[PDB]
């Protein structure tokens, strides 16, 4: 995973 | 979903206006700082695009990984459309062609952006046109790199909805059926040059940081590493 | 000059069908040999394009110097449109994706060409469409690199005549006004990916010959040297 | 000049 995966699964 | 609503949705999805806060390291820090900050909001921009969230997480990262520099530069060009010989990265960060000398090979990249800016004026580019282009850039990427799209057709569906939105916009801008069909051509032909600057920007941003001169940003570096250059 | 005559003129200007006569050096020799031979006839092809000869000699070299690899690859892709997993450089020179391993980094470039070939099928690309694209490629180049165009508008005039020819062709191919205006979009969006392969091909062809492994051709090397890479 | 300049000025 990445920070991209985090920012995309945010709200 | 009718196209005229698509044009309003593209405007609503627009990221906020950002602000900032020179030698080689200073120039690079300032531009890479602005890139990382815009990269964060570009993630939010993509999510608001219709059908983007319905894609798999594997496809969402794929389009953003492939087009993030293109998306950045069309944004920088569009902010500098009405300021000549100057690149408007942020409202309080105004650079001209001259001070690119501080960075090796930078002054070369500035001129292609500035020429693309001066082009946008001559075509009298409209904001609706820019919104579809920047959106089209995101989805026209991920057509090869590598890696495959799980739902390649769903992305084409979103691409065709933005295509129809740009078509609709031109159909009611005061253009006859002769220049109507050609304005679409003149705007899409610009995408090749933007992609060209993308490959030049990626390669320049890779020589740096491999020269250990780009600050540690965890998002920017993840996006560069997503291309796996050598 | 009416567009339907432009479509016939583009067909008449087509270069002849060429023939040829594996390890790393052999693969590179064979492909660079075919490139140099096609480069010679590509000069003749450009001269036949309407308005090309009326340009200055400075502008004629400029468009060919900037787009020669793009023009080559769309030709190679178009010859391989109806042969899967295979690149048809010449009629008696048929290569598949597998034997690109002989050259370092070659197998990467083959896949983007093959994907662009498989794309051309799905779009059911027609010969008239290809002729305008390959022509449009030549003139859409020379929009930045660098070097300026003496008569930048004359080139846009020739670009708009080919734009109208491609538009005319689509207007009588069995497409409604909804898909008529979008087929133009789907074909021009391919130009970004082709330009991308151009930058990858140029950079690959530069690492070679700087590794002293590309045969001495005086036209091919003049065309590579025209980009002045490092 | 180049070979390009020659091939363009040919016939
Ligand atoms: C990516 C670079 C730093 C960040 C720059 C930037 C930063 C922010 C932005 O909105 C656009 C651009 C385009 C040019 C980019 C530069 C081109 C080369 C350099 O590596
Ligand atoms: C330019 C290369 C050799 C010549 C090849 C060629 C040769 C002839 C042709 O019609 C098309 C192409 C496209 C791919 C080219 C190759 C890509 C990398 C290599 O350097």
């Amino acid at each position: 995973h990445k920070i991209l995966h985090r920012l995309l699964q945010d709200s | 979903m009718p196209p005229e609503q698509v044009l309003i949705l593209l405007q609503g999805a627009e990221p906020p206006i950002l602000c900032s806060r020179y030698t080689e390291v200073t120039m690079m820090t300032l531009l890479t700082s602005m890139a990382d900050k815009e990269l964060v909001h570009m993630i939010a921009w993509a999510k608001k695009l219709p059908g983007f969230l319905q894609l798999s997480l594997h496809d969402q990262v794929l389009l953003l990984e492939s087009s993030w520099l293109e998306v950045l530069m069309i944004g920088l060009i569009w902010r500098s459309i009405h300021c000549p010989g100057k690149l408007i990265f942020a409202q309080d960060l105004i650079l001209d062609r001259n001070e690119g000398d501080c960075v090796e090979g930078m002054t070369e990249i500035f001129d292609m952006l500035l020429a693309t800016a001066s082009r946008f004026r001559l075509l009298k580019l409209k904001p609706e046109e820019f919104l579809c282009l920047k959106a089209i850039i995101l989805l026209n990427s991920g057509a090869f790199s590598m890696e495959p799209l799980h739902d390649s057709t769903a992305v084409q569906n979103m691409l065709d909805t933005i295509t129809d939105a740009l078509i609709h916009h031109i159909s009611q801008s005061g253009y006859s059926a002769q220049q109507q069909a050609r304005r679409q051509a003149q705007l899409l032909l610009l995408l090749s040059h933007i992609r060209h600057m993308s490959n030049k920007g990626m390669e320049h941003l890779y020589s740096m940081k491999c020269k250990n001169k780009v600050p540690l940003y965890d998002l920017l570096l993840e996006m560069l590493d997503a291309h796996h250059l050598h």
